[PDB]
């Protein structure tokens, strides 16, 4: 079974880096929706979905690799 | 950039300009092929290939024929082969009876001097082959294992 | 059994019977085609109209029956 | 297969065999004399019920004549 | 007359296009009328799109430049389509409209082929006609 | 003794069938009414109804009850 | 060749020359029907055999007739 | 706003009286009979919606009803199947002893002395054995008592009158419009998410909560009446954490990503559990729990209300190359507007994805003592190889309805389907080449095979004792599989399948799994298969692709999708239809799957099932004769057909003896398909008139004038009573012999 870790510290500073992320990305890269003109709340809600989906998928390999 | 096109400039004949059907490389090589490339007699086309058909002809015979596992398999291959010669001679000769009138015209393929010249050239050129491919698998052991004699 | 593979034998002569002789009384005509003896005795159709005529003539009629006669005999 | 399949799709199918001949390089040198169609519906018929007929006579002949002579000969 | 110089409708082209017969024994050609370029479906197959103005096109049956001239007919309202009949010779015979006028339209000077004098039912049986050169009709 | 009666019944079934088929033909090719006017071939025809609907009624009747027993008795 | 006949039981509906898809059937000028017109056959060379006119013809028992005969390039609808 | 709930409120008053006039639907059929043509046009074309109306509002509203009324009579089937269960069944004894109880939930009743047919199944009780594998499906739920089938059958009677009632509302009350139906992207999301994702999540929630702990209590030897009830493993948190230590951590390891910690319920075993011969149920419920989360994620892609999402027009008409013209364009109003399409599309996934079924549950049983179920095994994977070829079939057929009616050329220009259309005669040319060399290069083999063998020459044939032809790229896939556990797959304890390599997993001296073995017979069988594959695309595929014109038919498509022929013209254009092409495409996947449910057959009765005694050796239901016989026609015949059709023609006087009736039932009715088959219109049609004036001599013809059927209708007779024979022959050997001897 691949390692997985306690929630700590570390876990949640790659969780907020990968909602940061995916909050800046989802910013510059959908078409239909002063630089935050226009932000939504769904277009927070898929923003943040994302980085909660990054940083599971981010903490998960990093745990079995052993960065944790 | 459309890679299909009409063939010849004409959009209503039964057929399609494609890479596979129209590029210099299939022209190429279908102009250079013996049936197809110009200044030859249509005697010379049949040598060709006769040549070619007529030798790669030996090796099913040889290799899987009922007499495989015998001393003689070469040479009852070679002999099924010959046999085969004569039976396809035999279908151009009718080819040529049949499908062609008498014409001066006999430096085309389709013309029956031009088809008689061609089936004597097939003829001669696959006999040759056949005979080629004999001596070569006879003289050389690695083409009489297939490359088991590496092993 | 032999009573009763002789009545299936009655049957398949019996039936035999009625296509051949029902393809040879019908082959100068029917209600569905009154003009067959102007087609010959040997003819694909009359083609989808009337409701469709496939198997039609009395060839067509020999034609079935074979199966039959098969039948018969086996 | 010559009493259930029928004309119309043997005939597009030979339709389709006359293009691939005819455009393809090496074998359009070489031209049929009779120009190649589907067999004709009483033909087909005639076809189905020969195949049927010699399929039904060798299949019992040979059936009678080895189980007779495996039990008795 | 057919003229040869008449544009063809812009085709990607096809595989179900006319085969060697086409140049070998004989062709057809069918001629339209459009108001506007617009987007028809040929008889061998695939969409090709008519200018405005004048359409030519060639064909390997008769039957398949009827079936474009019923589409073009039903679908376009364009009844000046003409059909004719080329061979390899380069003589063109016209086809259709034969007379100018369109063959279920009485026109006159049209002669009756094949007409029978009497009902259908009263054709001869073939036994009197056997080893004979008569017909069957009377 | 088993392929002699099979061969000879099977040309018997393939001559019958011939006979039924070249009468068919005869009707075809070369049946005259007017040659027979009040024939007994004439009057086949004039109840060939009355024959194909009592050969159906016959086939019928034996297909129904020889399947009938045969099926009862599986 | 086909052979395609018309008989006098036609009453000049246009039917079958409508429903023909390689233009064999054309209506000519008659007196004995109603509608004053009968069907006509000039051009059976032409003709595939279809018997989609028989299937048009609205007279009892058919006036016009389809009788297949020697098989022609064009009558057996060959585009080869 | 785009996405929204549009209704017709009351557009069709619910009344008898268009249920006293048959044929309402049609224009045609409204005016009444005057022929019995008519009784079958009206049984033939009444669900056939768009030849009725051109308005796409009522089709779709009709579909949508009549898809309700089919999922009310699917819920009424499985209610019924749960009730017989309940009441008519075997199963607590069949709980208590798996390995020796043969499962049964049909009971006869004693009238004419078919009360026979209730076989002695053990257990103390008599009825008909079924193979269904409800048994196995019921003791994986952890159904441990009859009560709570009683309550499924009761819930399953609820959820039909559910979706009866939601029928008449949805039709007859407030039907939806058309821009309601014309959400593609809404529908994909809410049926991925909801649909797939939901439901994969809460059967992961009911796999978790409910069947790991009573499947571990029943595999550990414990009584079904002494394991507690499934609400006491909902709150009795030690009951479940005795079993799974786990769930005493409860829900904070899901939500602070410490998932290692739930490795004891979620695993990834893989293999089979040596105990009951199914798959570990954990390894299910990681299974669709990983399911539930990536349908759920899927279900967010498409383009909504608000701005987020795909839009699957601009992703189809972003997809185009230099070989393809416009590409993808005008694909999404064509599956959009025409219903077909879509029936095309969804028949051909389904029926493949039901083939799929068959495969991996033959290969991977996912059931408890369902692998030692040998009659269980067979009947799922025939009867599911059997419905997969027909959806495929059907969305072949229903392509081609497409074609005809639904497609327009000016919408369709220079894209995919035009380009495929204007290339037909490449495709069908090299398919047909290629499906010649398939069959002279596979069936060739088999009739040279049996020459040889014939002819005394045994080292001339191809088998693995003469000249070789070894399947060597799926022994080496076999190999790559066998090897995949740890090394390229390094956290599953065991392989996907001991097919592909491995120890021999056996439940009650009975094989659950064994390796199989690939060699000569298995190499000629597959390419077998696959020559009939390609040759049922060639001709379903030809069907479509000339189902409006071809350069024989030039105005095919004005004829429509179905209809006999063209006339005798042309040399005869008899079956120039599409549905003629379908009508020959059935014969042909009855062919194919016919072959490939009699490999399965001989090859699990030859090498897999068996049944291991001392010594660890595995003694084979038919010895291992597959490698020596399934090489030869003559060994299909002898040592398959033959020998295995031993206990359905001995099965009378026994409970099996239906079987056998209904055998010879399917010989009669397949041999009576032939006389549609092979016979014409014409010939029936004079032959009524006799019969007409037989009933007229006697003044008793009827005023519906009697017809013969249809030359479209006897084709279809002849091949419904052709494939009901034969699937009936194939279903009575099957079921006799695997019963009898497994
Ligand atoms: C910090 C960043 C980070 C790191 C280091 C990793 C590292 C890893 N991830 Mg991970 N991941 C990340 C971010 C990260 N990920 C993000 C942001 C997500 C999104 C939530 C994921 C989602 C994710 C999933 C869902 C999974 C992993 C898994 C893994 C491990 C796989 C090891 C391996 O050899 O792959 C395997 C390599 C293969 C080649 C296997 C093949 C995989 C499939 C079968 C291929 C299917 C191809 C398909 C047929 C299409 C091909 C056709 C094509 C022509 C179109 C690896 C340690 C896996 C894991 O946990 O395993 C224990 C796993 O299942 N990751
Ligand atoms: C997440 C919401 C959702 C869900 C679950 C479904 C589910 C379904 N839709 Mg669907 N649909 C949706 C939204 C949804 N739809 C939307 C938004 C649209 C408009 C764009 C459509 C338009 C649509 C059409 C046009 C059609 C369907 C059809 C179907 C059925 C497919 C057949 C099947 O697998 O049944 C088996 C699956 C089941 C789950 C069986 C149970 C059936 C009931 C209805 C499920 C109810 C679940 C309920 C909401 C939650 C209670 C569970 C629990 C809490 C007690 C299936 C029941 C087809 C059909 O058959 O219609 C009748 C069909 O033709 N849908
Ligand atoms: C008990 C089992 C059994 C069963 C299930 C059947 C079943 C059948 N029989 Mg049957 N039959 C049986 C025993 C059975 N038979 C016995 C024991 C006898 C000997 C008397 C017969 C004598 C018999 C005859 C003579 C006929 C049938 C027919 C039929 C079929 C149509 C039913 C019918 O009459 O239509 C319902 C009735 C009508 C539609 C119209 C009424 C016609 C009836 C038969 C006339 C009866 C009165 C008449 C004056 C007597 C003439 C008989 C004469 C020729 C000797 C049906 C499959 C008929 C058949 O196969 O058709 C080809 C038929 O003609 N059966
Ligand atoms: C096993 C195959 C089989 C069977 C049973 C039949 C049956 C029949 N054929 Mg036939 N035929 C066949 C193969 C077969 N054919 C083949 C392969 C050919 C070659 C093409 C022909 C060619 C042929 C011709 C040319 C003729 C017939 C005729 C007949 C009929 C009269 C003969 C007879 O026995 O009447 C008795 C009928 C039967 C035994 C049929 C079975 C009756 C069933 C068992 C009654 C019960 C039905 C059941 C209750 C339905 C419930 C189903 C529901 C629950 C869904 C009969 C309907 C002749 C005819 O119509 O004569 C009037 C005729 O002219 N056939
Ligand atoms: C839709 C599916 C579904 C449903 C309805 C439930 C329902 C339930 N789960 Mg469950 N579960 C599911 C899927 C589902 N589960 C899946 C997929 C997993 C794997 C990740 C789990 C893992 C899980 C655990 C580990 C636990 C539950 C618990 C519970 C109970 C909730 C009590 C509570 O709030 O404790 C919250 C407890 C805290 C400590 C906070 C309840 C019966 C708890 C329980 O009572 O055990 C029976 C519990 O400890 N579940
Ligand atoms: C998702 C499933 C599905 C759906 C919704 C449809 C829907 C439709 N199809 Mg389609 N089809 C399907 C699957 C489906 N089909 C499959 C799988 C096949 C391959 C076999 C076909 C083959 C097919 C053809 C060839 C045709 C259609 C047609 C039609 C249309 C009208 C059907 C009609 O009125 O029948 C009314 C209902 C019936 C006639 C009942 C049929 C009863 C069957 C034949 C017998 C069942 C036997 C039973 C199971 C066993 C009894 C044995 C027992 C007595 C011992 C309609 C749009 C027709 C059409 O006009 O399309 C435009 C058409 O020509 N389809
Ligand atoms: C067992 C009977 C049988 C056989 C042998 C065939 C054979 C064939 N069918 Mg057919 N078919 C059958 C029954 C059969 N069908 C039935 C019952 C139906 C009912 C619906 C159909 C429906 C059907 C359709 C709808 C289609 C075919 C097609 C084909 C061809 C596929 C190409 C192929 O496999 O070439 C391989 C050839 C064989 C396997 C035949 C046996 C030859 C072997 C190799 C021995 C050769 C010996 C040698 C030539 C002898 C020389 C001796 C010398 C004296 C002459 C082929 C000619 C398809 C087609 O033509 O497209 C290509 C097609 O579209 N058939
Ligand atoms: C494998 C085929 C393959 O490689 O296709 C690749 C090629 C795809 O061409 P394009 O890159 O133009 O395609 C873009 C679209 O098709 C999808 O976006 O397809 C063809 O060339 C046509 C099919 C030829 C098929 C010959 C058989
Ligand atoms: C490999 C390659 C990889 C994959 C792709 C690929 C392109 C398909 C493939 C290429 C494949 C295939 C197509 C390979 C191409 C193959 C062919 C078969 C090669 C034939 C060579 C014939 C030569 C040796 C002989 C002439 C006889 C000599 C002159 C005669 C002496 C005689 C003359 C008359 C004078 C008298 C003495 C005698 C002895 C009688
Ligand atoms: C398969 C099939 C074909 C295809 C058959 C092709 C066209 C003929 C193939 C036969 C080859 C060319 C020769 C076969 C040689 C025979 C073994 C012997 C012929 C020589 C003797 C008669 C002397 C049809 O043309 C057809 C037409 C109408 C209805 C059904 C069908 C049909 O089912
Ligand atoms: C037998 C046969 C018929 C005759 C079938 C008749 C016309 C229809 C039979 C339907 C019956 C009437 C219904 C079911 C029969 C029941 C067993 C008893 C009848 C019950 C009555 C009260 C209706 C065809 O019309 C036909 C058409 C094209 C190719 C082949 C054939 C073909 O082989
Ligand atoms: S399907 Fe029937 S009516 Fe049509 S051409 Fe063939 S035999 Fe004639
Ligand atoms: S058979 Fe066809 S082509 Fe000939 S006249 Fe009649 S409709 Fe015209
Ligand atoms: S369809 Fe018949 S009635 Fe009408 S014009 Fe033609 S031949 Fe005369």
């Amino acid at each position: 079974v691949p390692q997985t870790v306690a929630w700590s510290a570390k876990t949640g500073a790659v969780m907020v880096l990968s909602n940061i992320l995916c909050i800046v990305a989802g910013r510059y890269v959908i078409q239909v929706k002063g630089s935050f003109a226009g932000f939504g709340l769904p277009e927070l809600l898929a923003s943040t979905s994302l980085g909660h989906i990054v940083g599971s998928g981010a903490i998960l390999g990093l745990s079995y690799v052993g960065v944790l | 950039s459309q890679f299909i096109k009409p063939y010849n400039d004409d959009p209503f004949v039964g057929n399609l300009a494609t890479p596979v059907s129209t590029s210099s490389f299939t022209k190429s090589l279908l102009s250079n092929l013996p049936a197809y490339r110009a200044g030859l007699s249509p005697l010379l086309r049949g040598v060709e290939i006769g040549l070619t058909h007529g030798y790669f002809l030996v090796g099913p015979f040889y290799k899987l024929g009922p007499l495989r596992n015998s001393d003689v398999a070469l040479l009852s291959g070679f002999f099924s082969a010959l046999g085969l010669i004569i039976i396809l001679v035999a279908c151009l000769t009718i080819y040529g009876v049949v499908s062609f009138e008498e014409t001066e015209a006999k430096d085309q393929l389709q013309t029956a001097k031009g088809w008689r010249q061609f089936t004597s050239g097939w003829l001669v050129g696959s006999v040759g082959g056949a005979s080629f491919a004999y001596i070569l698998i006879s003289n050389i052991p690695f083409l009489q294992t297939a490359g088991m004699s590496m092993l | 059994g032999d009573f009763l593979i002789h009545h299936a034998i009655a049957l398949a002569l019996h039936t035999t019977t009625l296509i051949l002789v029902k393809g040879a009384l019908d082959a100068r005509g029917s209600k569905l085609m009154p003009d067959k003896k102007d087609f010959g005795y040997s003819f694909p159709c009359d083609g989808p109209g009337r409701g469709g005529t496939c198997d039609i003539s009395a060839w067509d009629a020999f034609y079935l029956s074979m199966f039959w006669m098969l039948n018969t005999i086996g | 297969m010559f009493l259930i399949s029928w004309r119309g799709y043997w005939q597009e199918l030979i339709e389709t065999l006359v293009w691939a001949h005819e455009r393809t390089p090496l074998a359009n040198l070489v031209r049929w004399k009779d120009k190649p169609v589907a067999l004709s519906i009483v033909q087909a018929r005639l076809v189905g019920l020969i195949h049927f007929t010699a399929g039904y006579i060798f299949t019992y002949a040979a059936f009678v004549i080895a189980s007779t002579t495996g039990k008795f000969g | 007359t057919l003229n040869l110089q008449i544009p063809s409708p812009t085709f990607e082209g096809s595989t179900g296009g006319w085969l060697r017969a086409a140049e070998v024994e004989e062709k057809y050609a069918i001629t339209w009328t459009s108001p506007k370029e617009q987007v028809f479906e040929m008889p061998t197959g695939g969409a090709a799109i008519m200018r405005q103005g004048e359409n030519l096109l060639y064909l390997a049956r008769k039957e398949q430049c009827l079936a474009l001239a019923t589409q073009v007919k039903n679908s376009f309202k364009i009844t000046d389509y003409k059909v004719y009949r080329i061979f390899p010779s380069g003589e063109v015979q016209y086809l259709h409209p034969k007379d100018g006028v369109f063959p279920e339209k009485v026109n006159a000077g049209r002669v009756g082929v094949g007409n029978v004098s009497h009902s259908i039912g009263k054709n001869l049986n073939p036994a009197q006609i056997k080893f004979t050169s008569k017909s069957f009709n009377g | 003794q088993s392929a002699l009666y099979t061969h000879h019944q099977y040309i018997a079934g393939f001559l019958m069938v011939g006979a039924f088929a070249h009468g068919a033909i005869f009707f075809v090719r070369d049946y005259d009414p007017e040659q027979n006017k009040n024939n007994v071939l004439a009057r086949i025809l004039d109840h060939k109804e009355a024959i194909i609907s009592h050969l159906s009624w016959v086939s019928l009747f034996l297909g129904f009850h020889t399947l009938g027993i045969y099926v009862h008795n599986d | 060749s086909h052979s395609v006949k018309v008989y006098d039981t036609c009453i000049g509906c246009t039917q079958c020359v409508r429903a023909c898809p390689c233009d064999v059937l054309e209506m000519v000028s008659w007196d004995g029907c109603k509608a004053g017109q009968i069907a006509s056959a000039p051009r059976t060379e032409d003709c595939i055999g279809c018997k989609r006119c028989e299937t048009a013809c609205p007279t009892d028992f058919l006036s016009v007739r389809v009788y297949l005969g020697g098989e022609t390039t064009r009558s057996m609808g060959l585009a080869y | 706003k785009k996405v929204s709930i549009t209704v017709d409120r009351d557009p069709v008053a619910t009344s008898f009286e268009k249920w006293a006039q048959p044929g309402h639907f049609s224009r045609t059929l409204a005016k009444g009979p005057k022929t019995t043509t008519w009784i079958w046009n009206l049984h033939a074309d009444v669900h056939d919606f768009d030849s009725h109306t051109n308005s796409l509002e009522d089709i779709s509203r009709k579909i949508f009803s009549a898809h309700f009324g089919q999922l009310s009579i699917i819920f009424l089937w499985l209610s019924g199947m749960y009730f017989h269960g309940a009441r008519f069944s075997n199963y607590s004894a069949w709980l208590s002893n798996p390995t020796a109880v043969k499962p049964s939930a049909q009971v006869v009743w004693p009238i004419v002395g078919q009360e026979i047919l209730n076989g002695d199944v053990g257990g103390g009780f008599q009825g008909v054995q079924v193979t269904s594998g409800f048994f196995q499906i019921w003791r994986a739920s952890g159904i441990t008592s009859e009560v709570e089938l009683y309550w499924c059958a009761l819930a399953g009677l609820l959820m039909s009158g559910l979706m009866i009632f939601a029928g008449w509302f949805h039709y007859h009350k407030a039907a939806p419009k058309l821009e309601w139906f014309q959400n593609a992207e809404s529908m994909l999301n809410h049926h991925l998410s909801g649909l797939l994702g939901l439901g994969c999540l809460s059967w992961a929630g009911h796999q978790i909560h409910i069947s790991l702990p009573v499947n571990k209590l029943l595999d550990a030897g414990v009584a079904p009446q002494e394991i507690p009830l499934p609400h006491e493993f909902l709150v009795n948190r030690d009951l479940m954490a005795q079993l799974y230590p786990s769930f005493s951590k409860g829900l904070v390891p899901f939500f602070t990503l410490n998932w290692s910690e739930y490795s004891d319920f979620l695993t990834f075993k893989g293999g089979l559990n040596p105990v009951t011969g199914g798959l570990w149920l954990s390894d299910t419920a990681h299974h669709h729990l990983a399911l539930a989360v990536l349908f759920i994620v899927a279900g967010h892609m498409y383009r909504t209300n608000w701005g987020i999402g795909h839009s699957m027009k601009e992703i189809l008409e972003a997809h185009k190359g230099p070989f393809t013209g416009e590409g993808h364009k005008g694909l999404y109003e064509i599956l959009t507007t025409s219903w077909h399409a879509q029936l095309a599309i969804n028949l051909a996934m389904m029926g493949s994805v039901s083939i799929i079924v068959a495969h991996h549950m033959y290969a991977m049983p996912p059931y408890p003592y369902i692998a030692t179920d040998y009659p269980t095994q067979l009947s799922i994977f025939t009867h599911h190889m059997w419905i997969g070829g027909f959806c495929v079939v059907g969305g072949a057929a229903h392509a081609g309805i497409f074609m005809v009616r639904d497609y327009n050329p000016a919408q369709n220009y220079n894209n995919l389907l035009d380009r495929v259309i204007r290339h037909r005669d490449a495709i069908i040319s090299h398919l047909n080449w290629i499906c010649i060399f398939l069959g002279f290069h596979s069936f060739g083999l088999y009739i040279h095979n049996d020459t040889m063998r014939a002819l005394g020459r045994t080292q001339d044939m191809f088998s693995d004792t003469a000249i070789q032809l070894k399947p060597v790229f799926a022994q080496w896939v076999q190999s790559i599989h066998t090897l995949a556990p740890g090394n390229t797959t390094p956290n599953a304890l065991a392989t996907a399948s001991y097919a592909f390599g491995g120890d021999v997993v056996a439940v009650g001296n009975k094989v659950a799994m064994m390796p199989i073995s690939l060699g000569t017979a298995d190499f000629m069988v597959h390419h077998i298969h696959a020559f009939t594959i390609h040759v049922t695309v060639l001709i379903l595929l030809k069907g479509v692709l000339f189902s409006r014109n071809s350069r024989l038919i030039p105005d095919k498509a004005n004829l429509g999708f179905r209809f006999p022929c063209d006339g005798p013209g042309r040399g005869g254009t008899c079956q120039s239809s599409a549905w003629d092409s379908v009508f020959l495409g059935l014969f042909w996947m009855y062919n194919c799957i016919s072959v490939v449910i009699f490999h399965f057959s001989w090859k699990m009765q030859s090498d897999v099932w068996g049944t291991v005694q001392a010594d660890g050796t595995v003694t084979h239901i038919t010895g291992g004769n597959f490698a020596q016989s399934a090489i030869t026609i003559n060994g299909w015949l002898r040592d398959f057909l033959w020998a295995q059709a031993s206990q359905v023609i001995q099965s009378y006087g026994s409970a099996l003896s239906a079987y056998g009736l209904i055998f010879l039932g399917a010989h009669f009715i397949w041999a009576f398909s032939l006389m549609f088959l092979f016979s014409g219109r014409g010939y029936w049609q004079e032959l009524i008139e006799s019969i007409v004036w037989a009933h007229n001599k006697l003044n008793v013809a009827p005023a519906i004038q009697p017809r013969a059927l249809s030359i479209t209708q006897g084709r279809a007779v002849g091949l419904a009573h052709y494939l009901l024979g034969g699937i009936g022959t194939t279903w009575a050997f099957f079921l006799a012999r695997i019963i009898s001897v497994g």
